[PDB]
DNA sequence: TCCCAGTAATTAACGAGAGCACCGGCTATGTGTTCCGCTATTC
DNA sequence: GAATAGCGGAACACATAGCCGGTGCTATACTTAACGTTAATTACTGGGA
């Protein structure tokens, strides 16, 4: 369902840190640690990663952020 | 080569560079049927096994 | 039976086989009267006119070839391997002008 | 892991500790048996077992039993991989010398010794004794002695003298030598010399020195002792099938040096005579100078197939080598091939693959598919499912295909538009269908050339080709801001055939509620294609800030055009499609999509154009007959009358008033007007022929033929095809290029006869033959490109610097060739470019020039723009972003990381395959002579007094569009800042006639101008004027050389007049072949004439320009700007003097005084104003008038070979190419700093090492920078693998494995080589991660 | 002619020629400037590293496909060290150095 | 200043002494061999034309030039170690033997790239004489049949000795003649294993680790140590006997029930004797 | 005494499709043992 | 189930013989070997200012 990434261009700027950013977010859908925030249409999962690129709740801040939400959550499971 | 009756006008893209379009009709009359003959060969050696 | 592209010609200015393109629709158009001929049984006599009249034209050729030594059979034999379409001898700078 | 590449010279020490054993054997394997044989090139307790963990005896066999070294075999049982690493050594039982250290030219063993190579090779050869530290009692340390000589010299000294012979004569020499005290006393000595070519070599030897100092090594390592072999997988000896055998020809060479090796043992141990040994030792050091490269030294020694074997040097070296077959470019998994063919019910992204190569690429896909079904729990099984091919195998590969990007690729790539990336779509077939708008991207027919698909695997790479490599993303060209995606030959054929109007069709006249009744009355057929009407359409501008407004209206049109105003999308305005819309009016359509619009309503127009444009082409029907040929009518006549005048002339002459010269231009002329009146006499026939009727009488009108629209429309023809069809086909060439006098008058309509065609059959194998050497002389052209601009990468976002060229519109002498606004669109400005209202900045200091502010410029008339360019850049180690510009393939800036320099060297390489007396003002402007003397002449006009005399035509807006360039010495028939018409000869003069006009006036005297010596009696023979001519100083005597005929004017009153403004005398100092009119004694005025005095390839013209060739007829220049003399004249040299008005004098040149100088001997010129003329070489331009001087010759002399051509190339990409000319730079004087005087350190160093010395105290270097041609700069490299995967590979790894050099790994060929990700794009922000937690 | 995993060559571990011994067409130098001229790096590194050339990184790569994790783990290539056995087996100690 | 190729060099450098007479020569023979050093100096030293002489024959062997005349240099060091003037012959007599025959030893040795020995060398030079014998007799190629028909001996065995005179290629030629295609680009790497057959093996090798732990422990543990598979050592019935349990009997009792019990869940996973193989 | 011009070498030129003694030392070779495995008999 | 016996037989290892495989020796005299570019550039070397 993606055929031009352009608006995906528009959130994240570079050209670049798009690729970089949308492969670590398909690395996190597709070695199952993660869930798609938008709905899947049975995309795979690049372009699960480049849609929520495009709805702009994905992006370097929001995956750091919780990246470091989940190692403190994973610190909560010492007890 | 086998000689075919032919028009010179473009139909729909399918012709658009030098691609030519070729009717059914002709690969039912079997016009351009080429047959291939290969040879397959297989020695039986004397190895020191 | 083939449809082709009309602009691979004026570019690479092949313009022959418009040529060729014409005077094969001429000789299968003599093919496809000799077969209507030859369908219904008409004569071998108005045959030997017609494919005589075929071998006539055009103006200043060699090969005057005379019908009249065949002996009906061989007319026959001729009309039997024309009816596919006269095949037809245009030498390579002696041509076949277009009238 | 690894940071740098390290290499440098091994020792005899190091090469035992790479080694695990000595190979004492030739012999390779055993014969019955084919087991390795103890111990020779292939064994096992040296190099490692054959089988994976098991011996030779075999009684240790398994993992279990691990590492442990065999008892029966002393073979340590491993992987049997370890036969790949594992290297044995020889130990030579002499040394011999390194063939690298000794034969590559600049020889390091001969210039670290300071030995003459020819003396070296006589020791090594056994025939000279050279002393070796015998001191000063009778002779030098490197003398050589013949052996007589050796024989005296031993007489008179048995002992305090040593000299030995042969290799261990070179050792002793390396190992004696000092190097801190050698490298003292030559610094000394370059301190005292003067002569530059003693300067320059003692500069080298102290550099080789003082590398040979700072890198660990020791010089006698060059000498090997200990020879190392490869392993044995990297030379097998493979079975072939049939007990057959098939070595790689090391095994051979190093046999032959093992059985050398162990006869001179032998030989030595047997105390053999001298003779013997000295004879062994020659053969073996040759049996390894061969090993080592084979060629070299001497003729190479042959296999038995009468071929030379292939060295160690020959698996590196060329093509053929690791460095740019096997390493730069390997062969690939996941891939395939095919046929093409078109298919062109495609959208642009997508292509067609065949159900068996998608089957077979896609593979571990669908084991790793049919695995999560559970349809095979294995993959024994799974592979048996996807090996007989089931039904449900093929709905696996409809998901696992989706959304997966395949990469189609041609196979001569260009530019980056061949590989291109396309969601694929299955097909039942056996070829590759592909998108038609793409085929001119990838400069793909359908004839049969064969695409090549390769697979994404992993997930970055399946982001990468759909964020970078999409067909959809890739619309704009890189070389250039054109778009690419344009329609092609059929589309545009079928679009201008609907965009038209006949004069009388169906419905003409009727009015029209819409662009779908246009739909509904065509296909119903009630009225035609082209029928003038009344339609209403409504139309979207975006005149705020994206507000679609409605404006319905009533266009007169057509049921074409209104058909196909559904297909545009709502931004654009109608009058786009209200025209005839041939070729260029639609990619001037589906560029304003792009700009007003955007992308993707740009990509979805791109494929209703083409859905359009074939299926309206269907219906044209648009076929091409015999007689859509009109041969013209008054062809016949035409060629009757120039029949008439030919004959006419052949009888002139015959009656010898015109010679065969005469006639042959006048033959040739009357044939291309001939050949120009028949092409013009048929194109009125051709396109005018529809004369139809409406309601009426006739109209004529544009034609309906069928040859017309296919060339009209630009959709595959021209005007020059045609006249070769219907219109005589002209003249002809011959092999030596001249033009032939009969021409062939039959079109190809008529046919031509024998004679015709074989004269017009070497323009067509001169043709063949010139693309058949094109390709390959261009292919070679980009190789250098790229290679020089490699690691050229955008880093920085802003340099931060106000320098930067200057940019003019290109005036060539007519009209405007490039306006200032093609040139300077997008590229951000270095100063504030302002209106001529001066006081007002229109534009800021950096903006960047997209067209909003182009406009600006347009309206304003602005004529120089100071602009940011590449070139200037303060960048170290790249270009900063608002210095190289636009994205140009992108709208917006160069986003930073992007490698700029593989992609403007394409963009000059892929063009490549298409290349091979008076002034009259001819507009309306006022006439502007710039920067120029020029005197009143005797006639009251203006006569021209300057060298560089330029005639502008500025126009009634200060802007130019036609500028000039006058000669020395012409009447100005207008004056300055005036408006003059057109047709005017504003100046005159003599092309022959070289005026040596005075500036003064009153009676001119001759003085120092005698006859006999000087000058010569050839009077006015003609009309009775004593002319007082002069000879030249090659003919003259000795006495009146440089005695020159002056000019010295006086008054009848006793005074003389000298120049005015300054106190110096006015005389003219005549040279040779003068001829004077004049007497002395007679008044002359201002500006008369005193002596009436007398007078490329398109591809290679750019291999030349950018390797920066010397042409051979140099423009010598003035070297100082002042006062110019000659000194003391040679037997071929004029010593010209140019004395500065206060610097230093004595810059004097030895000028070939065959050579036609210019200058008048006692002009004051400017520096780097011309003193003979011819073209200049790059060199010169750079060290005179600087970089930002030869930055404009270049991209002038080389966009004037590419417009030539019609092909259209940004200027930025040749900018980069001459930045990375220009990285080296010499010193003048060292400083402060830690340089040497003559060293070539390169610029971008020297621009830190010195940078940090003015933020110190300290005082900088002086530097002059250097021009350097890319087959050099890209040479002279600091990473020593980008130089060496190149040309001349044993060169690069010699120079730098003498100087201990180390690659950094920063360009992109070494980490491409080394296999990490290259510092560009996407791994950018790696390697930014990298040297980030690098030095920290 | 199309090429998932075939037989490799043998003094260097890469495919063979076309069509006769199931090769994989080649990725020349062009192709590779092609690829350089974009911003894509990771399909070029994977392209000669895992497709190509890594012997130990090409089955960690096919074993990461058949369980459903598009990863590479690269390394270096083979023939980069021939290139040093072959350097190295001249006089030329040339290293890699961290 | 002579042009320094190695050959022109020395047949330049040996005529620089005079060849001796009989008389001359046997005297010095007899100093000699009694050890004077210099007298065998000037006998090796003297007869390196007779070397170049004799070395000359065998020209257009294997070896080139220079290699036949210093390994005949090595043979006539042997026949002045060996030399008797006491029978009154001329030494070049007796040097001739040992020269040729050490370099007639020389081309057997350092010629083929894969050394064959020395009596099958003499043993197919032998049949090659008999061929080009045979030749002449019926103006074709002699056979196999007809060297072992001329000889008498098995056809077997001349079939062997002729197919040890294969001419070993090499790789780098080029093949078609067009130089783009040696014999690197033809050979397939056959004993390492591609990733298809690599990923197999262990994917099999974690399906019997997981179908052994769906199998109860002690039949699994008999068919771990009966075959060294799970982590153990490939025992012996009799072995595990002695080590788990004590009837013999009921250790092969055991591993056929397992063996059943396998089959029974490869079956299950449709994997049967015609799926593994073939 | 330094510049300078002819001479020779080196680098490059697309892509993908004889003849015998003699000995010794390895190795095939009987052969024993042996050890394992398999089967068959009996409490 | 479980001990015991027979028994094939596979094979492994050991001791030997035998036969591949490397080496030495031969005695009229004998004496110096084997047919193009194209351009550019640079190092070298004899020649001139
Ligand atoms: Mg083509
Ligand atoms: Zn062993
Ligand atoms: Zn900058």
């Amino acid at each position: 369902a993606r055929v031009t990434v352009q608006d995906a261009v528009e959130k994240i700027g570079n050209r670049f840190d798009l690729v970089l950013v949308a492969a670590r977010r398909a690395r996190q859908m597709q070695v199952g640690g993660k869930d798609p925030l938008v709905p899947e249409e049975n995309d795979k999962t690049t372009v699960i990663a480049l849609r929520e690129i495009e709805e702009g709740l994905i992006n370097n801040q929001i995956l750091d952020v919780r990246e470091r939400q989940e190692q403190q959550e994973q610190e909560a499971a010492e007890l | 080569g086998q000689n075919m009756r032919v028009a010179f006008m473009p139909w729909n893209g399918y012709n658009f560079e030098d691609s030519i379009l070729v009717s059914e009709r002709v690969v039912q009359e079997d016009r351009f049927t080429t047959i291939h003959i290969q040879e397959l060969a297989c020695v039986s050696r004397d190895t020191k096994l | 039976d083939i449809v082709l592209n009309p602009l691979g010609v004026p570019s690479r200015m092949n313009i022959g086989q418009i040529l060729e393109t014409h005077l094969g629709m001429a000789a299968k158009g003599i093919g496809d009267k000799i077969n209507a001929m030859l369908k219904q049984q008409q004569e071998v006599a108005k045959l030997r006119e017609f494919i005589q009249r075929a071998y006539d034209l055009g103006a200043d050729v060699r090969q005057k070839v005379d019908l009249s030594t065949f002996s009906d059979e061989e007319v026959m034999r001729l009309a039997e391997n024309l009816r596919k379409g006269m095949p037809i001898a245009t030498p390579v700078f002696d041509g076949a002008k277009e009238a | 892991e690894f940071d740098a590449i390290k290499i440098a010279l091994a020792s005899p020490d190091m090469i035992r500790s790479w080694s695990f054993g000595e190979v004492k054997k030739p012999e390779t394997i055993n014969y019955r048996t084919f087991k390795p044989e103890r111990d020779g090139l292939f064994c096992a307790r040296i190099f490692g077992p054959v089988k994976d963990y098991e011996c030779l005896c075999g009684k240790y066999k398994r993992l279990k039993h691990r590492g442990v070294i065999c008892e029966k075999c002393g073979v340590e049982v491993t992987q049997t991989k370890v036969r790949r690493e594992r290297m044995g050594h020889i130990e030579l039982a002499s040394p011999t010398a390194h063939i690298w250290f000794l034969k590559s030219l600049p020889s390091r063993i001969g210039l670290l010794l300071d030995m003459p190579l020819r003396d070296i090779e006589r020791v090594l050869y056994f025939e000279s004794y050279v002393v070796i530290e015998g001191g000063m009692t009778n002779l030098e340390r490197q003398q050589i002695l013949t052996e007589e000589q050796y024989l005296d010299a031993l007489e008179e000294f048995g002992d305090e003298f040593d000299a030995k012979m042969g290799a261990e004569a070179i050792q002793a020499l390396l190992k004696s030598m000092d190097l801190e005290q050698e490298c003292e006393q030559l610094r000394e000595e370059l301190n005292e010399t003067n002569s530059e070519t003693k300067r320059k070599k003692l500069t080298k030897r102290i550099k080789l020195l003082e590398a040979f100092v700072q890198s660990g090594n020791k010089p006698e390592w060059m000498i090997l002792t200990v020879l190392p072999v490869l392993p044995p997988d990297l030379r097998p000896l493979v079975p072939l099938d049939g007990g057959r055998f098939a070595t790689s020809d090391l095994n051979d060479l190093y046999r032959r040096v093992i059985n050398r090796n162990n006869r001179l043992k032998r030989l030595l141990d047997l105390a053999a005579p001298d003779i013997i040994v000295r004879n062994e030792k020659r053969m073996l050091q040759e049996a390894v100078d061969a090993l080592l490269d084979n060629g070299r030294r001497g003729r190479a020694i042959t296999g038995s197939n009468k071929r030379p074997l292939k060295s160690l040097a020959d698996m590196i070296k060329g093509k053929q080598g690791r460095f740019r077959q096997n390493l730069l470019g390997k062969r690939v998994d996941y891939s395939g091939r095919s046929v093409i063919t078109v298919g062109p019910y495609l959208r642009l992204h997508q292509c067609g693959l065949p159900k068996k190569m998608a089957l077979e690429l896609f593979k571990p896909f669908i084991y790793g598919k049919l695995e999560l079904r559970g349809l095979a729990t294995t993959i024994k099984a799974a592979k048996k499912m996807v090996e007989r091919e089931e039904a449900v195998v093929w709905d696996i590969l409809d998901e696992v295909i989706r959304e997966h990007p395949v990469l189609l690729n041609r196979a001569p790539t260009l530019h980056r538009l061949g590989i291109q990336a396309f969601e694929p779509v299955l097909i039942e077939g056996k070829a590759i269908q592909l998108h038609p708008l793409v085929c001119a991207a990838y400069n793909a027919d359908f004839d049969g050339d064969q695409m090549a698909v390769h697979v994404p695997l992993t997930l970055e790479a399946q982001l990468e080709a759909r964020a970078l490599m999409m067909s959809t993303n890739n619309i704009l060209s890189p070389a250039n801001g054109e778009p690419i995606i344009v329609p092609s030959q059929d589309v545009v054929l079928g679009l201008y055939y609907m965009t038209r109007d006949c004069v009388n069709a169906k419905g003409e006249g009727m009015v029209l509620t819409g662009p779908k009744e246009a739909e509904r009355l065509y296909r119903s057929g009630l009225a035609s294609l082209h029928a003038r009407v009344k339609v209403r359409i409504t139309e979207y501008e975006k005149d705020a800030n994206g507000e679609l407004v409605a404006k319905t209206s009533l266009k007169d049109t057509t049921v074409g055009r209104a058909i196909l105003w559904m297909i545009v999308p709502k931004g654009l305005p109608y009058s786009i499609v209200n025209q005839a819309l041939g070729k260029k009016a639609i990619s001037k359509m589906l560029n304003t999509c792009y700009r007003i619009l955007g992308l993707k309503p740009t990509v979805i127009f791109a494929d209703q154009i083409m859905y359009t444009g074939f299926a309206y082409a269907a219906r044209s029907g648009a076929s091409v007959g015999i007689d859509d040929m009109v041969i013209p009518e008054k062809k016949h006549e035409i060629i009757s009358e120039a029949e008439a005048e030919v004959a006419e002339i052949q009888e002139q002459f015959q009656s010898g008033l015109v010679t065969a010269g005469e006639r042959y231009n006048k033959v040739i002329d009357i044939w291309a007007a001939a050949n120009d009146r028949v092409s013009k006499a048929m194109m009125d026939n051709l396109q005018t022929e529809t004369v139809i009727n409406r309601d009426g009488q006739e109209e004529k009108q544009v034609s309906f033929n069928s040859i017309y629209m296919m060339a009209d429309s630009g959709a595959r023809g021209s005007a020059a095809q045609i006249r070769q069809l219907a219109g005589m086909r002209g003249l002809m060439a011959k092999p030596d290029g001249s033009i032939i006098e009969t021409p062939i008058t039959a079109n190809f309509r008529e046919g031509l006869n024998v004679l015709q065609y074989f004269i017009s059959t070497h323009g067509a194998r001169k043709g063949l033959a010139d693309t058949a050497l094109k390709t390959a002389n261009s292919g070679y052209l980009t190789r250098r490109l790229v290679d020089v601009a490699q690691d050229l990468v955008v880093t920085e976002d802003d340099c931060g610097t106000h320098e930067g060229i200057m940019m003019t519109p290109v005036i060539e002498g007519g009209d405007v060739k490039e306006p200032l606004r093609d040139r300077v669109l997008g590229r951000v400005t270095a100063e504030d470019v302002l209106k001529p209202g001066t006081a007002d900045i229109l534009v800021p200091r950096n903006t960047l020039l997209h067209e909003q502010w182009c406009d600006l410029l347009e309206e304003n008339s602005v004529d120089a723009v100071k602009v940011r360019s590449v070139v200037s850049c303060d960048t170290d180690f790249g270009v900063c972003a608002h210095c190289y510009g636009r994205d140009l393939a992108r709208g917006h800036i160069i986003n930073k990381g992007e490698a700029i320099g593989v992609i403007a060297a394409q963009s000059i390489g892929e063009p490549g395959t298409q290349l091979t007396s008076s002034i009259q003002v001819k507009n309306k402007g006022s006439i502007k002579l710039s920067n120029v003397k020029s005197v009143v002449n005797s006639s009251g006009k203006l006569v021209i007094t300057s060298r560089n005399t330029e005639l502008k035509l500025i126009d009634e807006f200060g802007r130019t569009k036609e500028s000039y360039k006058v000669p020395y010495g012409a009447v100005l028939a207008k004056g300055d800042g005036e408006q003059v018409a057109g047709g005017e000869t504003v100046a005159n003069w003599d092309p022959h006639t070289m005026p040596v006009i005075t500036e003064v006036s009153g009676f001119v005297r001759f003085t120092d101008m005698i006859d006999g010596q000087t000058i010569t009696r050839q009077t006015d023979e003609l009309t009775g004027l004593s002319s007082l001519v002069v000879l030249d100083s090659a003919e003259r005597t000795a006495g009146g050389k440089d005695l020159r005929p002056a000019l010295k004017i006086v008054d009848a009153q006793g005074n003389d007049v000298l120049i005015p403004g300054t106190d110096m005398p006015a005389q003219y100092f005549l040279p040779g072949k003068a001829i004077v009119q004049l007497e002395d004694g007679v008044q002359i005025s201002s500006g008369d004439t005193l002596a009436r005095i007398p007078q490329t390839g398109g591809l290679p013209r750019v291999a030349d320009l950018f390797e920066a060739r010397r042409p051979k007829e140099p423009a010598i220049l003035a070297e100082i700007s002042g006062i110019v003399s000659f000194g003391k004249e040679t037997k071929g040299k004029r010593r010209l003097v140019i004395t500065p008005v206060d610097g230093s004098d004595p810059y004097e040149e030895m000028i070939p005084k065959w050579r036609q100088l210019n200058v008048f001997e006692g002009e004051r010129v400017e520096r780097g104003d011309v003193i003979s003329d011819g073209p200049e070489a790059p060199h010169d331009i750079l060290r005179l008038r600087g970089v930002h001087a030869v930055t404009r010759y270049i991209v002038n002399e080389v966009q004037d070979v590419y417009r030539l051509q019609g092909v259209k190339i940004n200027d930025k990409h040749i900018e980069v190419i001459v930045r990375q000319m220009l990285r080296k730079a010499t010193i003048v004087n060292a400083g402060s700093s830690d340089f040497l005087e003559g060293e070539q350190v390169e610029y971008s160093r020297v621009k830190i090492a010195n940078r940090e010395l003015e933020a110190n105290g300290k005082v900088g270097a002086t530097y002059s920078r250097d021009l350097l041609g890319i087959t050099k700069a890209s040479l002279a490299t600091e990473s020593f693998i980008s130089a060496a995967s190149f040309q001349e590979t044993t060169r690069v790894l010699t120079e730098a494995a003498v100087a201990g050099k180390r690659d950094e790994l920063r360009g992109l060929k070494e980490n491409v080589i080394v296999g990490r990700l290259i510092p560009a794009g996407t791994g950018y922000a790696y390697h930014q991660d990298r040297m980030r937690r690098r030095a920290a | 002619h199309a090429r998932s995993t075939g037989s490799y060559s043998l003094v260097t571990q890469q495919p063979l020629g076309g069509k006769a011994q199931f090769g994989g067409q080649r990725f020349g130098e062009m192709e590779v400037w092609a690829l350089e001229a974009y911003g894509a790096a990771y399909t070029l590194q994977e392209m000669l590293t895992v497709k190509s050339d890594d012997v130990n990184g090409r089955t960690k790569m096919y074993k990461n496909i058949v369980d459903g994790n598009h990863q590479m783990e690269p390394g270096m290539p083979e023939s980069f060290n021939v290139l040093l056995k072959e350097i190295r087996s001249l006089g030329i100690n040339i290293e890699l150095e961290d | 200043q002579r042009v320094l190729d190695a050959t022109q060099l020395y047949l330049g450098e040996i005529g620089y002494s005079p060849l001796l007479t009989a008389e001359e020569e046997v005297y010095f023979a007899r100093r000699a061999l009694r050890g004077d050093v210099a007298s065998r100096r000037r006998m090796i030293e003297s007869n390196l034309r007779l070397v170049v002489k004799i070395a000359r024959r065998y020209g257009n062997r294997g070896l080139a030039l220079l290699d036949l005349i210093e390994e005949g240099n090595l043979g006539l060091i042997r026949a002045v170690e060996k030399f008797d003037p006491e029978r009154g012959f001329r030494f070049s007599t007796y040097a001739t033997w040992w020269i040729r025959q050490t370099i007639e030893r020389a081309i057997m040795n350092q010629t083929r790239t894969i050394r064959l020995p020395i009596h099958i060398v003499k043993e197919l030079n032998v049949y090659l004489r008999t061929a080009r014998e045979l030749s002449h007799k019926l103006d074709h190629e002699p056979s196999a049949e007809e060297i072992a028909e001329q000889l008498d001996k098995p056809v077997d065995d001349v079939s062997r000795m002729l197919r040890l005179n294969e001419r070993i290629t090499s790789v780098d030629t080029p093949l078609g003649g067009d130089s783009e295609k040696a014999l690197l680009d033809i050979l397939a790497d056959e004993k390492e294993n591609g990733p298809e057959d690599t990923t197999q093996d262990d994917d099999m090798k974690q399906s019997i680790v997981k179908w052994l732990f769906e199998l109860n422990a002690k039949q699994r543990e008999v068919l771990a140590r009966r075959f060294g598979l799970l982590g153990y050592e490939a025992a012996t019935l009799e072995d595990v006997g002695r080590e788990i349990g004590l009837t013999r009997e009921r250790v092969r009792q055991i591993q056929v029930e397992g063996l059943r019990r396998l089959r029974e869940i490869l079956q299950t996973q449709g994997l049967n004797i015609e799926a593994l193989f073939r």
